[PDB]
């Protein structure tokens, strides 16, 4: 294994000419940033790049776009030989032709949209038969190096002349479309997207390997999530990015069959993938065709779920092949078909988070000219609860207004089309701000989970328990060793009590923060709103979605709401399955869970039992000092006046709680602003503005709730014995 | 159909 030889791995540069090593490796071949270097694939064909350093590169592997990828005819994992090449000098003359499919559509001068900026100040080291892709005006065409006066390969310099002229060349069987779904297509969702390529390349990529040595591999991946999360998209993208024989087998389109058919298509296409194989069969909307067994009345229905278990179990075969699935519903899959020997390993492809929905809209932005106005980010953080489908449809919208707006010259060339114009074409942030409005989000009503943005600096006061929380959760996770040594196990989970306002929400994601683990928040009025029948799989699904979402801090708010709904026979059944679901939860899956509630005198003695939520840790009001804090923390963001005293309005406001001087801050907020309004000012935030909100301030928590609280803060532990 | 006949380069 001679250093030259090295292993194809994802890109970072989004860039085509560039390929990324390691700076220890750089200097092990000695080469350097600006060196172009000669890449050997399989098949006897080669492609020239620039080289660069990548940090996070490990020295075994090589990272390079999809598009050298192709022309090397490589895929990921695969080996390619390395040689610098300073033989490489300018051109004279280059001449490139676009590909049909890719052209068909748009008339005009291809080579100043795209040749021009493509290659303008780039200096493009490139090669004879290497296939390269361009985007603008949204769309994304590829040109095929058809010559170059220094052949194969030369650089692109300033005094290359490039001549693009001639009917779009038809495309050859061996070469695969760039416009074919692959990983970078794909964002929100790279946890997953590892899981599922880890399962998959082994006896997908290297099947004679896996033959050998007799251990079983994966047959049957189950991919679920809400609808248009991808997840058709990540099967087709696996297939492509392995190079396996794709075979797709809609639900729906086999229900619409007759009784024969059905059972024919199916066997037709097991036997279609174990031909071609290593091959990947999807089967989408599997619930069309095997919905829970007691739903699923009538003969022909029947039979196929039957048919369908019969051909999974006959993968025993063990022809190199995969069986992929996709279904919104879990709980609707026939649980015959999650057994093991079939669809025995899950993956859940939630919805995105903030990062992952921010991912996403740069995909669907590739082709498109954005405005420099345009902010992704804000957007991301904008569109809450919206799926990939979702946030590709705006982007689609918000271009298409774009269009809109801009057809009024359009229209007299319609005739025609003009390419040149379509390039002016900008997508201003008020097309995106107009398609926000217009939007109509799928996952609202979704479980999120995620990582929460608030931190302990959000947090005012409350210090020592911060730290308390850190022992409970964190030094567990990122010290395990220790807890071994010493031969004890860690406490499963956490009981917030006190008066209402005080940051026990806050608490509970702040910690989750720190231990930048995921976080899943279910409130007492949730937990009530399921029918009752339904309640006990919703329970169970919660805990499940945790356990897949290790490290992760379960967080169970409201708790009273529940507590006054039983002293209900659903609150009842509820609660009793959480405590059942709590023990059955191993302290060892690093998964914690977190109780609040306002009203200890209340609360279900059982929840406070040694193994459940045993650690009992009391939040009471801010004193002094945490109330200025708390006041600093809220007025962060807002421009606030220098005469403003804050050690003084803390002073003042003994018995406030933390609720309490944040409404105090937006009753006072919302006074310098109906000032702005009625006289025309930039608006500040004044003593006079807190003055006046101060005399109208009120109290939340009265003096006997104190001493009642204080009291539950010595003998909340005594609730498991006989009442008080 | 083969090889040139045109034009490009600018800059
Ligand atoms: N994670 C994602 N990353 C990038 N694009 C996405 C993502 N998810 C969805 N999309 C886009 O939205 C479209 C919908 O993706 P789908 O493959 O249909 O997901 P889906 O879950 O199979 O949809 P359903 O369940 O059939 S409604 C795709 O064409 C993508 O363009
Ligand atoms: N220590 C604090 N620091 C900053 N803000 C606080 C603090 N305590 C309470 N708040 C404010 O009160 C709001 C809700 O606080 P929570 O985290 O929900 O505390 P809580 O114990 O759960 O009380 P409730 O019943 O939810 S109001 C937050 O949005 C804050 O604005
Ligand atoms: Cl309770
Ligand atoms: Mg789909
Ligand atoms: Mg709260």
């Amino acid at each position: 294994n001679r250093p030259n030889r090295l292993i194809v791995d994802e890109a970072i540069n989004e860039d085509n000419s560039v390929v990324s090593l390691s700076q220890p490796k750089m200097d092990e071949l000695q080469l350097f940033r600006g060196d172009t270097v000669l890449l050997k694939g399989k098949k006897r064909r080669e492609a020239v790049c620039i080289v660069l350093s990548d940090d996070t590169c490990s020295d075994e592997k090589i990272r390079m776009n999809r598009v050298v990828r192709n022309n090397l005819r490589v895929r990921l994992g695969d080996v390619i030989s390395i040689q610098p090449c300073p033989d490489v000098k300018y051109g004279k003359r280059i001449h490139v032709l676009p590909i049909d499919d890719t052209v068909e559509g748009i008339t005009g001068n291809l080579f100043e949209v795209y040749l021009k900026p493509y290659f303008l100040e780039a200096y493009r080291p490139i090669r004879k038969g290497d296939i390269f892709l361009v985007r603008g005006g949204m769309r994304a065409v590829e040109f095929k190096v058809v010559e170059t006066d220094p052949s194969p390969y030369c650089i692109v310099a300033p005094d290359t002349v490039i001549h693009c002229e001639g009917e779009p060349i038809k495309r050859e069987d061996e070469e695969e479309s760039l416009n074919e779904v692959g990983y970078d297509d794909i964002g929100g969702c790279r946890k997953q997207l590892a899981q599922i390529k880890e399962m998959v390349e082994l006896p997908l990529r290297h099947p004679a390997l896996f033959k050998a040595i007799g251990v079983k591999p994966p047959r049957g991946i189950l991919l679920y999530g809400p609808p248009g999360t991808g997840k058709t998209l990540i099967a087709r993208a696996v297939a492509n990015e392995t190079g396996a024989f794709f075979f797709l087998i809609n639900g729906p389109e086999i229900m619409s069959k007759l009784a024969g058919e059905s059972e024919s298509n199916l066997r037709k296409a097991f036997e279609e993938a174990e031909k071609n194989a290593p091959a990947i069969i999807f089967i989408d909307e599997l619930d069309a065709i095997a919905p829970k067994r007691e739903k699923t009345h009538g003969e022909v229905e029947r039979r196929i779920v039957s048919q369908l278990l019969t051909l999974m179990d006959g993968l025993k075969q063990r022809a190199h092949v995969i069986v992929m699935a996709a279904t919104n519903r879990p709980n609707s899959i026939d649980p015959a078909l999650r057994r093991f020997g079939r669809f025995d390993r899950e993956v859940d492809i939630g919805i995105p988070d903030a990062t992952g929905r921010l991912e996403i809209l740069q995909i669907h932005t590739k082709n498109m000219k954005l405005a420099d106005d345009v902010d992704l980010e804000q957007v991301a953080n904008e569109t809450h609860g919206h799926v990939g489908a979702d946030l590709a449809a705006l982007c689609s919208e918000a271009a298409l207004q774009a269009i809109r707006k801009k057809m009024d010259l359009i229209d007299l060339e319609d005739e025609t089309i003009d390419a040149e114009v379509m390039n002016s074409l900008a997508v201003t942030m008020d097309d995106f701000r107009w398609a926000l409005s217009q939007s109509n989000p799928s996952a609202l009503r979704e479980t999120v989970v995620e990582v929460p943005q608030v931190t302990w600096e959000d947090i005012g006061g409350l210090e020592d328990v911060k730290r308390e929380l850190q022992e409970l959760v964190q030094y567990p996770v990122e010290h395990p060793d220790k807890f071994l040594k010493f031969g004890m196990t860690p406490s499963k989970g956490v009981l917030f009590y006190g008066p209402p306002g005080c940051g026990k929400t806050l608490l509970a994601k702040a910690i989750a923060n720190e231990c930048q683990a995921n976080f899943i928040s279910i409130k007492g009025p949730e937990l009530l709103t399921m029918w009752f029948g339904e309640s006990e799989a919703n329970v169970r699904e919660i805990f499940d979605k945790a356990r897949q979402a290790a490290p992760c801090v379960l967080f169970f708010d409201e708790l009273d709401s529940i507590a006054k709904a039983r002293g209900g026979g659903a609150a009842d059944r509820v609660i009793n399955q959480i405590l059942t679901e709590m023990d059955g939860m191993s302290t060892k899956k690093n998964v914690f869970i977190i109780g609040a509630t306002n009203r200890p005198d209340i609360i279900d003695p059982a929840i406070l039992r040694p193994g459940r939520l045993d650690q009992l840790i009391y939040i009471p009001l801010p004193d002094e000092k945490s109330r200025v804090a708390i006041l600093k923390a809220n007025l962060r963001k807002s421009p606030v006046a220098k005469d403003v005293d804050l050690e003084f309005l803390a002073k003042m406001t003994n018995g406030f709680s933390g609720a309490d001087l944040t409404e105090i801050c937006q009753r006072a907020c919302k006074l310098a602003i109906r000032e702005s309004i009625e006289s025309e000012i930039r608006p500040e935030i004044r003593r006079d503005h807190f003055e006046e909100a101060m005399r109208f301030a009120r109290r939340s928590v009265s003096d006997n709730d104190i001493r009642k609280y204080e009291m539950f803060a010595q003998t909340l532990q005594q609730s498991r014995g006989f009442g008080s | 159909f083969r090889a040139f006949s045109g034009s490009g380069n600018r800059l």
